[PDB]
């Protein structure tokens, strides 16, 4: 089809079509035989324009003005000024033709079979406001006036038409040519008496019917109905302008410094800088997760065999003794020989995690008849101060230790420049946050929030027992397989996904929770142990929780991995940035320095209240543990307190760089931001830093 | 030997080898000839836009070279700070386009130097600083605006043949400061170079002919699998390949090695091929690898 | 040394730090519920900004209407949707002066674009709200189901295939007296299953007639239905609905303000493209100074009504047909009733119950008996709540449905550009929700009065500018649609980026998608060279886990692992392997459009490419590029219930259950002897019964009386 297109017609011709069908916003490969028909359309417009010409006062030696082929918009502002100039109706439909004669636009049609009923129907459709000359395949001919065409330009255009026919036909393209009035089958509309009465409801106020509206629309000439609208509008509806200072900006949300609030408890799912893992060194073969556990149970036979615990610390409503029965459940079903995970002592797994004390749901008949059911007010999140464990949990999270979690695949050889670029950059961001504890407790959580929701495959009306494990590797080479505790999930009958499975999760550590109480108003912890790892004993606790997730959040956890792309993009913006300042890459010179420039060094945090600088490694574990701690700390208020602190910070750092800005609300943005500091240690920590931070820059800009 | 071909590169190892090169001096993707004049150099400071200070040997006097840079060729005239008149040919847009701003770049116009906008702190291959006039040419090859939008524009000559070139080398009445098209082409045999430490051509009375700065960095994929045997460049292939040919190399000559290391001397871990494979070692954990190799 | 995160802005610009601080760009888990609460909410926030105009009572739909369009003016800052239609028509006025030969070629294209559509475009889109079943269900479920309906109410506009005809029926079946339709019932079961006792209850669904008043019709088709999109359409609004954002879109495409629908660099290039322009033709002396303004409340201020009359108006040169099949959607969306949801939930503690309160029964119970925030809600929704368990609701816009039309009257305010001819330009960019302005004066206090005459002309044209999230600042470093600008340099604040595993398709599908996911990210996203190839390393990562692919020199062990070390072993091109038979992986940056057939062919072993390669292979059988392989595989794609009709009328005749009880004994007595591939199962019960009597007797379990015994009972059961 195309290759017939492309030489039945000059390149013009076919570049033309394809331009001014284009504009239908649609593809134009799939269906070529409206291509066709336009081609041949505007082949036909272009022979009956040129041979009859005009003079100074209508000698016949132009007359035609092509409309068709130009821009829609060109071609509509031409017809327009025609019109106009000639003071004659416009027709709705753009022409594809004018005559300087007539002092009429015209159309010009193709088709297949006889003429008179094509004319007949387009007369009927644009009625009589437009004259039409038709020719068809067929050999027949239609006009509306007969002196609109001669003799020579008529015979011409069905010569060609007829040559094309006849041609089609030789590589079997006449069988699949499609019609001219598809296009434009539907040209009759009629609103129902229901449409039509609710669009006549429908108007502004100050119109009875429809009809009423589109004639003010079509009619009146609204210009300067801005200014006078805007004369009588009240003065108080003004924006406010006020020119913004550093005094101006004030600490947000002061209240988490008030000492007479509650600590904020430690809400993340896993223990993250106080976790313990049973280290037990491995081949690198890969095994099922019940065999790693009772392989690293064996190992510490002394913890797995315990069975009288010192309770150390209580949580509020949960019972020790249930807790401790559970765990004791737990590692007997890990101890065991069967394949399977599965606890076959339900009862306290039952009784534990408060799964029958469910309400029962009846009929709402009995319930909009008995008067003792009543909505239930919303626990509103309580309010907290500054949680001391958070600058703790950012500070070990960020060290460098001992062992990396981390071993990615393969990518091939970089050639372009460009390539070079990203790999030096991984390079150095791998090499940096390779060892870091952050990397390590992240991989523990995407795995285990994997095998969480791996357990629910089949597994939902039962209970399952799971072992917090992970794979870690040294720098000598030799491979661990660590457990950092068990956990046992619960039944979802329900089949919907947002639908929360309790699960109660036994970490071990090596912290005594007395030293911070405000830190575990939420666990229950035993004693159950004692390791020893230079001929010392230390401590082993086991921290015991219950908790409600749903497979969106199991979803959520999965994803958490991506903390590590974004630390690489955010990292990379940075080098971005330093190059843009430079116009050549500025990654080995800001990392490790070249003998222009030297290391960069960034400002990472406070030591006895004087600032401290570190090496680019440090910002960018800095970074990432930031990264790992938003994802693990994420809800609605974390992202909502995000959000308003990101126009917070682009007003302060448009006043770093003399920008002169101005604010109109500064209060409500001030609400908004508080509106979200309640109970999330996340949020509390970062208004706390932000507040420092602020101080300092205002200290810093005096200078 | 046998090819007249290469650009730059060809020449200098031409040179370090001691073979037959064309005379042309070079200025990048730019190679002149000087046909007429002679200029002197001269030591001073220099304002750029940007607004910082650093010496440079500007050349004064009248001079007039046959610029040519890829296909398109060309006339130039050079005196202290100004582009009297350049002349080009027809050509790809791209060509004489390099071939134009390099012109800029080697007149020392002063409006060039007031053309610069943003920090010309470049850095070569090996780290270490470019020349200024490198420098220009670089910053001002990577921003052509800039600088076409500095220089001004004038009206066209009259002649037939002679016109303007707008920044995207339209033709316009409106064209830059002593630049014009000619239909009239100009016409485009060697001789011994001695070579210096740093890669650099000199002639005989001493002149500086072409730098190793001019070496366009177009990396490509040769159409034939070349082979090399010296051992020290094996790190520009990927690690794998540096690891085949070091181990290869280790296991042809396994009885000199097994003969060094029985009279336990520490000349057999020196060679270049462990200089090579060194590379792709972790710099932190290198002197533990060592150690433990040699301890056992 | 205590960390300080934030102190990273001292040493970089906060533009560059804050670079994708949310990898997410959809939506959290944990996001506030959207509920029965929250569309109350909503309905209630939607008449307080508006409750200022004419309330009336329509007389089709029996529903309270609020129409504040030429109402009377702020006298204060807060949310209004009181707007002039004066002031827009003037506004448009302007535009097209501007632009002469826009809106009529706009509409033009449109129109033609509809002619030439089919219907089966509809079903490219999100869940939609099925009327029949009332409930939300894919686009293509929902058209088939409006599409049976209709063929039973003599309604045949799918046949002619055309969209027009399609929307003609809709409209015509908004005229039926009495419109009848297909629905789905449950009904418990009574079947075996074993469990404990051969016995389970469960849900069957089964097809019912159903007709429905045409009030009630009427009430169902403009009905909203909600699942940051707060509700969805049904079927008879979509085509309107597409209509007109055609146009829309057609109109902004060539409107340079607009910053739609631009996706990738070229925003950054229109973003600079504007800086630039802007402060070329500034004054000289004068300050130029930008707004990254945003809008509260926008959809629930903008009135259906207004984009009515900015369709009649565009579309002023038309034919009339087209015209009304443009007006069809804002009429519609002038009368939307909003659905509930699914309702309350209110407990006693003390017997430890509770309930679930309906929609339609929000009142049946004392207003005491709910909390504060309920019980204020309601009483304040009262007036505006049907007895059917919706609300009325005409103004507002419930988030995104007219996206492209808000941008043309965003960009249609940005373009008075003056207002008393004093000494300021204005102009900026606008993507149909929040829009960049800048501003040429003298002075500043200048270009403030030109910003309060601007936001007092958005005021009269329904826009809502956010005090309390917008600021000022002197050109050159702005915001526009969370991307940072700062004198030249470009940062994203949200990215997203791949999720964890395959694609879902099969092996050479799913590296393929992944491969052109990770390209389509650098292209629009603008994800830089080290992200896209980590990136590549986590999806090899997945893949291989998913795939159990693992590396042929690898030291792992599994069922697939030891066919692809043997073919490791016994291949010579080993870097011609494909990553799924554990070969290396070679993709880059440079290759992220190759299939990796293509790429490794010329390594690959000649055998190998024959067997991989094969032209007639038992698995292919019978978006993005890829190479059809071996690889190329197809899953089994076969569940739920066919045959419905005759194993519901088998299931429910009574036997069943005993055919069940004597197939489970020995059937299940072993794990598989089962003669399956279309036995009669009472064919499998012979022929397992003569091979329980056979070994029977060889073993001596049962002597030659009862062998024959058992052969004459088998000899009547005809296989024998």
């Amino acid at each position: 089809m195309d290759t017939f297109i492309t030489r039945n017609f000059q390149t013009t011709i076919i570049q033309k079509a394809k331009n001014t069908m284009a504009e239908f916003s649609e593809d134009p490969e799939l269906q070529p035989a409206m291509l066709f028909n336009i081609c041949v359309h505007l082949e036909v417009c272009y022979v009956i324009s040129d041979m009859n010409f005009l003079d100074e006062e209508g000698k016949a030696y132009p007359q035609y003005e092509v409309i068709e082929g130009m821009p829609r918009t060109i071609a509509w502002m031409v017809q327009r000024s025609l019109a106009q100039e000639h003071g004659i109706e416009t027709p709705k439909y753009l022409a594809d033709l004018f005559d300087y004669k007539t002092k009429r636009f015209i159309e010009v049609g193709i088709t297949k079979g006889l003429a008179d009923d094509y004319f007949w129907k387009k007369k009927e459709k644009l009625g009589n406001s437009m004259e039409l000359m038709i020719f068809s395949y067929n050999q027949d001919y239609s006009l509306s006036n007969e002196s609109s065409l001669d003799e020579e330009g008529k015979g011409r255009v069905l010569s060609r038409l007829t040559e094309l026919q006849a041609e089609l036909s030789l590589k079997n393209l006449w069988q699949v040519l499609i019609g001219e009035e598809d296009v434009e089958k539907g040209i009759d509309f009629k609103l129902g008496q229901t449409i039509s009465r609710l669009r006549d409801i429908s108007v502004p106020a100050g119109f009875s019917n429809f009809e009423g509206m589109r004639s003010y629309i079509d009619n009146i000439d609204p210009k300067g109905a801005i200014e006078r609208n805007l004369a009588r509008m009240s003065p108080l509806v003004s924006v406010t302008p006020k020119k913004l200072t550093w005094e101006d900006l004030r600490p947000i949300g002061p209240h988490i410094y008030n000492h007479e609030l509650p600590e904020v408890p430690y809400n993340a799912f896993l223990l993250m800088s106080d976790e313990l893992g049973l280290a037990n060194m491995t081949e690198g073969k890969s095994k099922k997760p019940k065999t790693l556990a009772k392989e690293c149970l064996e190992k510490y036979s002394t913890l797995r065999d315990q069975t009288d615990p010192i309770l150390i610390m209580k949580s509020e409503k949960a019972n020790e003794n249930f807790l401790w029965k559970l765990w004791r459940d737990c590692v007997n079903t890990i101890s065991n020989e069967e394949m399977s995970n599965e606890l076959q002592k339900t009862n306290y797994a039952k009784w534990a995690t408060g799964d029958g004390l469910t309400y029962q749901k009846i009929m709402k008949e009995v319930a909009i008849d008995d008067e003792t059911m009543c909505q239930e007010e919303p626990k509103i999140p309580n309010k907290c101060r500054v949680a001391a464990w958070v600058q703790t949990e950012m500070n070990l999270l960020s060290t460098l230790t001992s062992k990396r979690a981390l071993d990615l695949p393969e990518i091939g050889p970089d050639v372009a420049p460009v390539e070079h670029v990203g790999s030096e950059r991984r390079k150095y961001f791998v090499n940096e946050i390779n060892y870091c504890k952050a990397s390590t407790v992240m991989m523990k959580y995407v795995l285990f929030h994997t095998s969480l929701l791996n357990e629910s495959n089949a597994s939902m009306g039962k209970y399952k027992v799971i072992p917090i494990t992970n794979r870690v590797v040294n720098e000598k080479g030799e491979s661990f397989d660590m457990l950092y505790g068990l956990a046992v999930k619960g039944q979802s009958h329900l089949r919907g996904d947002t639908d929360v499975v309790t699960v109660v999760t036994f970490e071990f550590s090596s912290t005594d929770p007395r030293v911070d109480s405000g830190k575990w108003p939420k666990y229950t912890v035993f004693r159950i142990g004692s390791l020893f790892v230079s001929g010392r004993e230390k401590s082993v606790y086991l921290y015991c929780r219950v908790n409600g997730t749903n497979k969106i959040q199991m979803k959520w956890g999965m994803e958490a991995r991506r903390c590590l792309l974004q630390s690489m993009q955010q990292m990379e913006a940075i080098v971005e940035q330093e190059s843009s300042i430079q116009g050549y890459d500025m990654t080995k010179a800001c990392f490790k320095g070249d003998r222009v420039n030297s290391p960069k060094t960034f400002s990472i945090g406070t030591q006895e209240g004087k600032l401290v600088k570190g090496s680019f490694g440090k910002a960018l574990r800095v970074i990432f543990t930031k990264c790992l701690m938003h994802y693990v700390f994420g809800n609605a208020q974390l992202e909502g307190f995000s959000a308003e602190s990101r126009r917070l910070l682009l007003l302060i750092q448009a006043l770093k760089d003399r920008k002169g800005p101005w604010v109109f609300d500064l209060e409500g943005m001030y609400s908004g931001i508080e509106e979200c500091i309640s109970n999330n240690p996340w949020v509390i920590q970062s208004a706390y830093w932000f507040n420092e931070w602020l101080g300092f820059e205002k200290e810093g800009s005096k200078v | 030997a046998a090819i007249d071909g290469g650009d730059v590169a060809c020449d200098i190892i031409r040179a370090a080898l001691g073979l037959k090169i064309r005379q042309r001096q070079r200025f990048g993707r730019l190679e002149l000839k000087r046909i007429s004049g002679r200029g002197f150099k001269n030591d001073e400071e220099i304002l750029i836009g940007n607004g910082t200070i650093q010496k440079i040997g500007i050349w004064d006097g009248e001079e007039e070279f046959h610029v040519r840079c890829g296909e398109c060729r060309g006339i130039l005239k050079k005196s202290k700070m100004k582009l009297e008149k350049l002349l080009i040919n027809s050509a790809k847009k791209e060509d004489m386009r390099d071939l134009i701003i390099l012109c800029m770049v080697f007149s020392q116009d002063t409006r060039m130097f007031q053309g610069v906008r943003g920090e010309i702190n470049f850095l070569n291959r090996a780290g270490q600083l470019l020349s200024p006039m490198y420098q220009l040419q670089r910053y001002f090859l990577n921003r052509s605006n800039d600088l076409f939008d500095q220089w001004g524009y004038e009206e066209s000559p009259k002649a037939s043949e002679l016109h303007g070139i707008n920044e995207s080398m339209n033709a316009s009445d409106y064209t830059l400061k002593g630049v014009v098209v000619t239909r009239n082409v100009i016409d485009d045999e060697t001789e011994k170079v001695s070579i210096t430490k740093n890669l650099s051509l000199i002639k005989r009375t001493g002149e500086v002919i072409m730098g190793a700065n001019d070496v366009s960095e177009l990396e490509s994929q040769a159409q034939l699998m070349i082979t090399y045997d010296t051992p020290k460049m094996w790190e520009m292939g990927t690690t794998k390949e540096l690891v085949q040919n070091t181990y290869q190399w280790v296991l042809k000559n396994l009885v000199t090695l097994k003969a060094q290391f029985l009279l336990g001397k520490e000349d057999m871990f020196q060679w270049d091929a462990f200089e090579a494979f060194e590379s792709i070692i972790p710099q932190k954990m290198a002197g533990q690898y060592s150690g433990f190799a040699r301890a056992v | 040394m205590n960390i300080n995160p934030y102190f990273l802005f001292i040493d970089v610009p906060i533009q560059a730090a804050i670079s994708t601080t949310f990898p997410y760009t959809g939506v959290p888990p944990y996001s506030h519920g959207t509920g029965t609460g929250y569309t109350i909410d909503t309905v209630i926030r939607t008449h307080e900004y508006s409750n200022k105009g004419k309330q009336y009572i329509s007389d089709v739909t029996g529903c309270t209407m609020v129409d504040p369009t030429n109402g009377p003016l702020p006298e204060d800052n807060e949310p209004s949707a009181y707007a002039q239609l004066d002031c827009v028509l003037e506004a448009l006025d302007r535009m097209d002066e501007e632009h002469p030969g826009l809106f009529q070629a706009a509409s033009q294209n449109a129109m033609e674009t509809l002619m030439v559509t089919t219907v089966d475009k509809l079903t490219q889109g999100r869940q939609t709200f099925d009327w029949t079943v009332c409930r939300n269900q894919p686009a293509a479920t929902a058209l088939n189901t409006t599409i049976t309906s209709f063929r039973l109410n003599d309604l045949n506009g799918a046949d002619k295939g055309g969209l027009i005809p399609f929307c003609q029926d809709i409209i015509d079946s908004l005229d039926r007296p009495e419109m009848t339709f297909f629905s789905v019932k449950n009904i418990k079961k009574k079947l075996p299953a074993k469990n404990r006792k051969g016995f389970l209850i469960k849900r069957i669904p089964m097809k019912v007639k159903d007709k429905i008043t045409k009030v009630e019709y009427i009430k169902r088709a403009l009905s909203l239905n909600t699942m940051r999109a707060i509700a969805t359409a049904g079927i008879q609004i979509r085509g309107f609905v597409l209509v007109v954002e055609n146009l829309a879109k057609n109109i902004c495409e060539n409107l340079e303000q607009s910053g739609l629908p631009v996706g990738g660099n070229e925003k950054k290039a229109k973003l600079s493209n504007a800086v630039a322009k802007m402060l070329s033709n500034c004054p000289p002396g004068g300050i130029s100074m930008t707004v990254t303004g945003d809008n509260t409340k926008w959809n629930e201020c903008l009135n259906p009504r207004i984009f009515l009359a900015m369709t009649e108006r565009i579309t002023r040169d038309s034919p009339i047909w087209f015209r009304d099949f443009c007006s069809i959607a804002p009429v519609l969306f002038s009368n939307k009733i909003a659905r509930l949801g699914k309702g309350f939930m209110i407990t006693s503690k003390t017997k430890r119950l509770k309930a679930q309160i309906p929609c339609p029964d929000l009142f049946s119970i004392p207003l005491e008996r709910y909390n504060e925030e309920t019980r204020a809600k309601l009483k304040k929704l009262k007036p505006f709540f049907n007895e059917e368990g919706t609300a009325s609701l005409s103004p507002g816009m419930m988030m995104g449905m007219f996206n492209m039309l808000s941008t043309v009257l965003g960009v249609a305010a940005l373009g008075i550009k003056n207002i008393g001819n004093k000494e300021y330009l204005w102009d900026g960019l606008q993507s149909s929700d929040d829009f960049a302005l800048f501003v040429n004066a003298k002075d500043e206090e200048t270009c403030m009065e030109g910003i309060n005459d601007f936001y007092r002309t958005c005021k009269l044209l329904g826009i809502n500018m956010s005090k309390k999230k917008s600021y000022c600042n002197e050109t050159g470093m702005f915001e526009f649609t969370s991307m940072f600008y700062r004198d030249g340099f470009v940062s994203n604040f949200a990215m997203e980026l791949p999720s964890f595993g395959v694609a879902g398709v099969n092996e050479s599908a799913d590296m393929a998608i992944g491969m052109t996911i990770i390209k389509n990210n650098m292209i629009n996203n603008g994800m830089g060279p080290a992200t896209a190839q980590t990136a590549i390393q986590l999806f090899i990562a997945d893949y291989r886990y998913t795939y159990k692919c693992h590396r042929g020199d690898s030291k792992v062990e599994g069922k697939r692992m030891k066919i692809i070390k043997e073919l490791w072993e016994n291949t010579k091109g080993r870097d011609g392997l494909l990553v799924a038979d554990g070969g290396p992986n070679i993709y880059n940056l440079r290759n992220l459009h190759i299939p990796e057939i293509v790429l490794k062919y010329n390594l690959m072993d000649p055998e190998y490419k024959g067997r991989l390669l094969h032209p007639q292979n038992p698995f292919v059988g019978h978006d993005y590029d890829a190479v059809s392989g071996t690889h190329s595989w197809r899953t089994k794609r076969n569940r739920s219930i066919l045959n419905t009709d005759q194993r519901n009328m088998i299931l429910e005749e009574q036997c069943y259950a005993k055919c069940c009880n004597l197939f489970e004994a020995c059937f299940n007595s072993a794990s598989y002897r089962k003669p399956v591939g279309q036995h009669s199962m009472l064919e499998a019960m012979a022929h397992r019964l003569r091979m329980d009597a056979r070994l029977d007797y060889e073993s001596g379990r049962m002597s030659k009386d009862d062998f024959e015994k058992a052969m004459a009972h088998l000899g009547e059961i005809g296989y024998i």
